[PDB]
């Protein structure tokens, strides 16, 4: 259960690179 | 979205993989 | 002058600033911004990076986690006015998480005319308490400044002056602060107040050409107060003709743009269809109109919930394809959704679609343009599709098939008569050609019963009903093979017995009506009822049969059943609520609930028991008869009954009470009234008589109308110097004793009070009285 | 808020 | 010989008891509210000797003995008993007393007497003499063959009085079995144990069961029977027992007829649905072989074959539906098939076949049906519907054929022959289908391809499947789409059922990880397998880590209050946990969090295809005496009486040791307290103390963990200059 | 007899025409 | 209930018979 | 429910006269 | 029989008679 | 023990009308 | 293009043969 | 559309085989 600002560093580091668009 | 999957549920890679690109 | 630059959208520059860069000759964010997660850029990227053209962005701001980013005074130095056109969560400003974020610096920001702002987890956020906001926000009230460098106080947020403040927004940058008659039109460095239609800041003050941005609208070089006539009020912010929404229009041929109240809007308000002409919303001719342009022009109806998304179409730009196979409330959901539909674009599909019987659910659907084609060039497809009986009532439903012919194969329950119907109706007669439509796989299982059959005579019992109809022949009546009555339950009319051939075997006057009678029966119900012939499929031309019509036979308002729980109860000394329930069949318009009841006397053996004897456990508790018709009342308090009394009651409904009363069979209950009180409490006088030789007999009236009977009396007798002695009199010791009856005892006062013992308890002791009798000596 | 923060961000 | 009687609410009907010797049978005279003892002073029927089976009596008025009605019954048997009673006497009102004082043996059964209100010598009955077990009785509310009047025995075959003792002739009644005047033991030849009293012939038998031509009486186990015992069947010459209409609409209506072999009649069949359909009516009905009617199927509606009559081969019809059919066939609807005729044959011995409306039975299933049957040249015209039966199965004549056949894991390309019908124009369509089959205990359609030429055209329609479970067998099937021909019609073809499996592949996460570190080495990892197990799991494919302690810990200073303390290519250690699910992992540290992966391999040697990760972290137990202090508590007392303090630490501590406690108290004084953290104890080399005041000190020293508390040292003594 | 037809069993018309004269 | 069953025998019977009439017996 | 005597002369009510055959 | 039906459970006189004639 | 006994007598009349009434 | 044709929907091979050459 | 377009190539590798086949699976 991956909350708060947690998350955000959960999802960069499945991001890493360049991330989510916008199209 | 990514809370009612990640957040109030738990999530693996695959379902945060849906939020890359 | 109040805008150089170009216009821009709204934009979500992400993860770099080279995306960044096409804000270069922005001058209004046409949209909002939204900076966010940049953890690769750093300050060396925010020190050569500069946007000064930017005035006005109409929706918002929002910053969250981009790195290096330290100050808003490079990026947008002359940012002014944030219009709150949209909001994010009534914040038209979220900076949230602003890593490296130390200060706003965002020295020209004047007036947000709507929402507020949203300051959160900016670790390094200084020169917060230094903004007067409420020059800025109309309503303050709303925003949210929290978890920053500012509250934990240790930011050093020295204004360029070095509880009523100074105010900044960096160490070199004041906040200006403009007179009071420059409300929201602001001022310019000499603190002369704006034009009346400048918002925050101008060049040259009053002067709607010389603002910096504009308080309402704008036009042509100048803050306009609306929008004039042919201009339409664009985006809430300017002026625009008509040719500019017209060829935006043309270009989302996106929102492709339509008007009405003098803006150029994307879509039609409420109520509101386009003219395709000039844009303008019109109202329809109720519900509201929907085209539905569908993904690549089609889309599959499998389910309830595939037509829950076309949920209120009205004109298809595409086609449609139909294989539900079953479920709940079909073709009712399904016209909730979808008979709303008048116009399909494309053709229309419907393969191996199996529970639903009829079409009649499209009540709105008149156009098949055709314009996607099936495969062949048709406009319709049907194939596979089984119960279906029914296209529409050809005689109400009117289509249009534009283009396109109909595919009419394995659909083994619709008639040719409907096809020829669909082929006159839907002008697409003389369009069909071979094997177009099969005539040996569809409506070959229905039979398609051309004529009717007639009923010649009906009885009901009220279980049983007689039906006599008309003996149908082929013309071989050889396949006659049977008769084939149909029936149902239906209260309303919103709308199976098969039966051998009569006996031919003659014609003169035969009574060769086949006849029916039914059994098992609720009384007093109405029946749809339908007769078919069974006759075989001829090797030439078919006789194609009857079918007798769907008559509507109630069984007979007949002796109704028991009035379900005759619930009594006596909730007084005369009062007994008898309630019920009316009878599980209730079997006609029951007119009166037929109440017997009846006084239940005592019982014989208890008049003539000794309850002396210990034993004495006591359970405290044609003729025309008290009636009652309750007539429309299914609940009865019956009066003027007598205290502590069981009574026998009888039930009954009554659906038939002037002729020859027609009434339920008898429901039974049985009650006993709740006692008196002072009917056991003991009237009359307490009468001692002492003999000679002091055998003392006791007399006293009984309690005359007591609760139900008395069973035994209780006399308490006690001197001064003894204790209370027992004795005991029973009703025949009563009776015969005429009282009671004492013998011989002891000197000194004695004094009785004496009880009355009932079926329902107690009546009171009497009142002590005193007596003596001859002490011999003294 | 945070719950809404996430959820317009992440596709 | 007079059967079992229950004579009825009035006297008249004891009557017909009166040339009666024997009830064969009981007797039952009750519910006699308006008898009364006039109608009992001139009522006696001495001519009964024995009953069969009991007596019962209830609520009888009038009745006040039984000493005049039946003065010489002598014998119930006890054949049938009521509830273990052979007399059961209740309510009797009016009844004073038994006075059957020619009672002498109840051979089977017990007495009940209750609520008879004025019922007396019921103490002066010897039961005993009477019953051979007085126990079962209910009264509340010469050996049995008896004696003459001068007590002599009687015959070892009379039970309980004789006219003439040692007489078998001269018996009242018998011990066991009578036959011609003479109380015999058994039934000689050819005389059959005849209801458990008397003998009789084989003709006595026979003319009873011609006679109920009702128990129709058969022979086994040298006694006329009713019925054959088990497994026996009757031989209709000598009713040996040797070892072997009806409508139809619902299961309920199946189970009546539960066991049927052969049925004297016809039967109906309209069933139109319901749950276990064909399964419960096999169990029910396949049993049935024979039928003497006709049969009767109309509008039978959710069924498809009949095969479910496994034994049923023969009709009679000697019951003939109307037009003299001996079968019947209406508005069957969902009905493909009649019976495997490769398998099941089927007698019909008179009658025709009624075919009519039954549109998915094809016409090959009637003219085998015609053959097998032996109807086949009985039917006339339309006794069979040619255009309403089976037009809608469209009969594939012809198989379809895969021509290749690629198989991923999720996805299954089949490539077959495309199939043209001779005018190719009818080719409407090719009708794959497909379920999930892991038995062999058994839809997409596909466009026609493109004819256009054949050369050698792959023009072979092709298919891939797409969301497939892998590792999962399909029983998957292609039909021909054609059109119903104006001519005679082209049957088009049909793939057979092939039963293809998906792909052994990655399999999916095995499921619920559950780690429990049971000690402070042990941690029993279980789990369950994949949701999506997609092979036969060779091993689960478990790695695991060691998590060091955190690196902050280290540097914190823990003296400070705010000290709140959680108290808890390269191969790592792993394991192919073989066909178990569930893993202790030994050779563990003592409280140190791990991290553990699981993975499920269905595939081990050939280039390990093994399941995605499934991870999980614990922390073994701690140990108790790693965070128990070693070595010396040392004091370094200066001049100053700087007092610095040593000590070893505790080496092998529960993961790390992030602050010590040192209790110093004088004789005098009470406990003051110091801290020393991680650094304080590395930088001050154990603690130091400084100038403190005189009368001697103790000092203990515990050690707190992430764990816990280590027990505390010894107390140690030492004392600073007094300087007085 | 017509119990044994016309309750325990079905009659139709017919089978009570057998009832009539 | 054959009482009720030939309740409308009788009526069935009249229907069926007509001016022919009908002999019926419905005891045992 | 009617049980024990007390349906028995509930039946005897019901019934009455002759009551219950034996055919 | 009349016990499961009568006794066990609830009868009306149509339930009982069923146990007449 | 003795509701052993009083189910068992009751067994009967249970089985006494089941058996009698057509 | 093709996701939008055999992704967001779905493709045969035909319209997957558009996707050769 | 990761996993979508995976098995396109393995589709498409069957759907041309020796045609081959051009495949652009960026966004």
């Amino acid at each position: 259960h991956l909350c708060g600002s947690h998350l955000v560093e959960a999802l960069y580091l499945v991001c890493g690179e360049r991330g989510f668009f916008y199209t | 979205g990514i809370v009612e999957q990640c957040c109030t549920s738990i999530c693996s890679l695959y379902q945060l993989e849906n939020y890359c690109n | 002058h109040l805008y150089p630059g170009e216009v821009c959208p709204g934009m979500d520059i992400r993860n770099n600033l080279t995306r960044l860069h096409e804000l270069e000759n922005c001058s209004v964010i046409e949209g909002h911004l939204q900076i966010l997660l940049m953890f690769k850029t750093r300050p060396e990227d925010f020190r050569d990076l500069s946007f000064p053209k930017l005035i006005m962005i109409t929706d918002y701001l929002l910053l969250f986690r981009v790195y290096g980013l330290e100050s808003l005074k490079d990026l947008f130095p002359n940012l002014t006015v944030i219009r709150g056109s949209r909001l994010f969560f009534n914040y038209a400003l979220v900076i949230f998480e602003m890593v490296h974020l130390k200060e706003l610096g965002l020295y020209n920001l004047m007036n947000i005319t709507r929402g507020s702002v949203r300051i959160e987890k900016n670790n390094e956020l200084c020169y917060l308490a230094t903004i007067d906001w409420s020059r800025i926000l109309d309503s303050v009230e709303d925003n949210y400044i929290v978890l920053n460098k500012d509250d934990n106080e240790e930011c050093g947020d020295i204004c360029p002056g070095t509880q009523f403040v100074e105010r900044c927004w960096t160490h070199s940058h004041c906040q200006k602060v403009c007179p009071t008659i420059c409300k929201s039109h602001g001022c310019t460095a000499e603190g002369l107040c704006c034009h009346s239609e400048c918002l925050g800041n101008c060049s040259q003050p009053d002067d709607p050409t010389k603002c910096v941005a504009c308080r309402n609208f704008y036009l042509d070089g100048r803050c306009v107060e609306t929008c004039p006539p042919p201009y339409y009020h664009f985006q809430d912010w300017r002026c625009v003709n008509f040719s500019f929404c017209q060829d935006l229009h043309h270009k989302c041929k996106c929102h492709q743009y339509v008007i009405h109240n003098n803006k150029c809007i994307p879509e039609c308000p409420s109520g509101y269809t386009m003219n395709s002409s000039n844009l303008l919303c019109t109202p329809c001719l109720g519900p509201c109109p929907k085209v539905c342009h569908l993904l690549e022009g089609e889309k599959t109806i499998d389910s309830v919930t595939s037509a829950q998304e076309l949920r209120g179409c009205t004109v298809i730009n595409g086609s449609l394809i139909i294989n539900i196979r079953g479920g709940n409330n079909l073709a009712a959901e399904l016209e909730a959704n979808l008979g709303l539909i008048e116009e399909i674009s494309g053709y229309l599909k419907i393969r191996r679609s199996y529970a639903l019987v009829s079409l009649s659910f499209f009540r709105k659907l008149r156009l098949i343009r055709g314009e996607t084609l099936e495969i062949g060039n048709y406009s319709f497809y049907a194939l596979d599709n089984q119960n279906l009986r029914q296209l529409w009532d050809w005689s109400k439903h009117n289509l249009t098939i534009t283009q396109g012919k109909l595919f009419f194969h394995y659909n083994p329950k619709l008639c040719l008569s409907e096809i020829h119907k669909m082929e006159e109706v839907s002008g697409t007669k003389g369009r069909q050609e071979r094997n177009d439509i099969a005539l040996k796989t569809n409506g070959d299982q229905a039979s398609c019963e051309n004529e009717l059959l007639k009923f010649s005579y009906i009885r009901t019992s009220f279980d049983k009903i007689l039906l006599r109809w008309e003996p149908y022949w082929p013309p071989d009546f050889r396949d006659l093979l049977g008769f084939m009555l149909f029936y149902k339950e239906a209260p309303y009319q919103n709308v199976v017995v098969d039966i051998d051939p009569p006996l031919r075997s003659n014609d003169p006057k035969s009574q060769n009506h086949p006849g029916w009678l039914m059994r098992g029966l609720k009384p007093w119900t109405q029946y749809a009822i339908f007769v078919k012939t069974l006759v075989t499929f001829s090797d030439e031309r078919r006789t194609y049969g009857a079918k007798s019509d769907i008559i509507y036979v109630q069984t007979d308002a007949t002796n109704p059943s028991v009035p379900l729980d005759p619930i009594s109860v006596s909730n007084s000394s005369s009062q007994i609520i008898l309630k019920w329930k009316p009878p599980s069949d209730p079997n006609g318009n029951i007119t009166h609930y037929l109440v017997f009841w009846e006084r239940q006397a005592e019982d014989s053996e208890l008049f003539e028991l000794d309850y002396c004897l210990k034993g004495l456990k006591l359970p405290s508790r044609e003729e025309h008869r008290p009636f009652e018709k309750v007539v429309n009342k299914e609940s009865l308090v019956i009066s003027g009954l007598r205290h502590f009394t069981g009574y026998r009651i009888e039930l009954q409904a009554c659906n038939q009470d002037t002729p020859e009363e027609r009434c339920s069979v008898a429901a039974y209950v049985s009650a006993r009234t709740m006692p008196e009180a002072k009917a056991d409490d003991i009237v009359g006088p307490v009468t001692h008589e002492i003999f000679e030789n002091n055998v003392v007999h006791l007399m006293w009236q009984e309690p005359k109308e007591p609760n139900g009977l008395i069973v035994l009396y209780e006399v308490s007798y006690r001197r001064y110097g003894d204790e209370e002695l027992h004795l005991c009199v029973s009703r025949k010791h009563f009776a015969l004793e005429r009282g009671c009856r004492l013998r011989g005892l002891s000197p000194g006062n004695y004094s009785v009070r004496i009880r009355a013992t009932s079926l329902a308890g107690n009546g009171s002791w009497t009142e002590p009285t005193y007596f003596y009798v001859t002490d011999y000596l003294d | 808020f945070e719950d809404y923060l996430h959820n317009v961000v992440f596709v």
